[PDB]
This record gives structure tokens, C-alpha cells and sequence, in this order.
């Protein structure tokens, strides 16, 4: 009756937390809003924070992106730290400020 | 280029490749007194951030004008900035920056998802079995055997329970 898969669709949303997506959606994973289809606990949760992820640097260890930049899901961000996810790249706090000063 | 240590301590109000002249202050400490001025002329850079964090915000940045404030999900298209020049292409928070001077916005939504049952229930009852009679009463002729023997034992149901006065929200 609600076009869901006859057992796995329904088993997995149906006692565990496993975000059913219901009415509304626009914003996607790649492909358009799914009308009746089902993301994960997961997915749901980490689409109001895509990429929004803290990396903390250690001091010494400058960078490898100038402030904001569009970053790819696995580059080096830093020369310690690899990103997990795509997006720009954004600062924190400021420890150096080398540039030409005639 | 004279680098100049900057302790964390220290504002900071410089955005990444800014333009100062030897009359500007870089670092404004919280602090006042001792706090750097502008070193000669040019432009500007930041070393060493002690967090590098992404954010699938996305990027628009200004001139002048700043009409869209903090925290409001903007559509597609609704104008963000520099009049009418700069505009979104995804809902979610808008977090104004004055300092880098760019407006970005998270890319969300106000996404409705539930968990359990009535995630099932509220779904239950906004099925329309009025026109997914029709619908199906189309996908059962038109298409080939592929989706014949779907809609066979689809149709039924829906059938079965329009003729009896029991919701399927009573499941």
C-alpha cells in the first residue's frame, strides 16, 4: 500500500531510528528529493551539517588552503590533517602573517 | 615580508589577501597599546589557523549592501547581497561575515523525518486512495508485464480497503 520494500524498506525505518523521508525535501545527496524513499540515521542527521566538520592544527604546522577554498572530499587540508568530506575551506585563529610589507 | 608573531591572545580584523597601507592596524590585540599598526603597504595574509574547518556552506561574496541577515534559510535565487548581484543557491543559515566581507549559507533543509511507527502512520494517512486508483488503474494497462504484475496485487489492496470504511491509518 505505501510503496516501501516489502521487507527490507520496512524492517529498517519500522524499529530502528531510521529516518523515513516523508513529506518535504528539496536538498539533495546528488540525486533530487526522494518522495517515499528512505535515508539513513545518518543522512538525515549530517544534512543540516555536510562537511561541518573541526579540524584542529597543531602549532608550527601552517596550512595547504588559504583561508576560504573549495576543498575535495580526502585533500590534504593540511600538512597533518585529511579531510573527510568536500566543501570550502574556512580559518579559526591567526598565529602568523607573512606577506610582502615594503 | 615581515611575518610578525601574532599571539592567539590578539584580534585579529584581516581577511585573507586584504589590501593595507602603513597607516592600518592588522592585529588588533583585545588588548590596546603595543598591538601591531600597518608595516609599510600591500597586501595581507593569514599562517598557521589552528583549525582548518570545512563546512558545506557556500561562497558569495560582496561589495557593499548586506539585505539578508543571520540564520534565515534562503532559496535559490532569493538575493543575499550587493543589491540585487549576489544571490543563493541553496536554503539554509546564512552566517554574514563583515570581516571577510562574504556572506555564505549552509547548505540545509527543512527537511520533515520521522523514526518508528507513526512515521508510518501520518504517511498511512496521506495516502490518497482516490487517486492512486487512477494512477494505478492507468499502470496496470499501459505498461508491459514489468510493472502489470505489480500494480495487479497494488490495486487490490487499496481497493479492498476503500470498500470496507476502515482507514489504513487503523493499521
Amino acid at each position: 500500500l505505501l510503496d516501501l520494500s516489502a521487507t527490507e524498506l520496512e524492517q529498517v525505518l519500522y524499529f530502528s531510528k531510521y529516518i523515513v523521508l516523508d513529506p518535504k525535501g528539496a536538498i539533495l545527496n546528488g540525486v533530487p528529493v526522494e518522495k517515499r524513499q528512505l535515508l539513513t540515521d545518518e543522512e538525515y542527521r549530517e544534512l543540516r551539517y555536510g562537511k561541518q566538520e573541526t579540524y584542529p592544527l597543531p602549532p608550527g604546522v601552517d596550512a595547504l588552503v588559504k583561508d576560504g577554498e573549495e576543498v575535495v572530499k580526502g585533500q590534504e587540508l593540511a600538512p597533518g590533517v585529511v579531510s573527510r568530506l568536500d566543501g570550502v575551506a574556512l580559518y579559526r585563529f591567526p598565529r602568523r602573517v607573512r606577506v610582502e610589507y615594503v | 615580508p615581515k611575518d610578525y608573531r601574532v599571539q592567539p591572545h590578539m584580534n585579529v580584523v584581516v581577511p585573507e589577501g586584504a589590501r593595507v597601507e602603513a597607516g592600518d592596524k592588522i592585529v588588533a590585540a583585545i588588548d590596546p597599546e603595543e598591538e601591531v599598526i600597518a608595516e609599510a603597504e600591500g597586501v595581507v595574509h593569514l599562517h598557521e589557523p589552528a583549525s582548518i574547518l570545512v563546512v558545506k556552506a557556500r561562497v558569495y561574496p560582496f561589495e557593499d549592501d548586506v539585505e539578508v541577515s543571520t540564520g534565515d534559510r534562503v532559496a535559490p535565487g532569493d538575493v543575499l547581497a550587493d543589491g540585487g548581484k549576489v544571490k543563493s543557491d541553496v536554503y539554509g543559515r546564512v552566517e554574514v561575515d563583515l570581516v571577510r566581507n562574504v556572506v555564505r549559507v549552509v547548505e540545509s533543509y527543512d527537511i520533515d523525518a520521522r523514526m518508528g511507527a507513526e512515521a508510518i502512520q501520518q504517511l498511512l494517512k496521506e495516502l490518497d486512495l482516490e487517486a492512486l486508483e487512477k494512477e494505478l488503474l492507468e499502470e496496470m494497462k499501459h505498461p508491459s508485464r514489468a510493472r502489470r504484475a505489480k500494480a495487479r496485487k497494488r490495486l487490490e489492496v487499496v481497493r479492498a480497503f476503500l470498500d470496507s470504511g476502515n482507514r489504513p491509518e487503523w493499521m
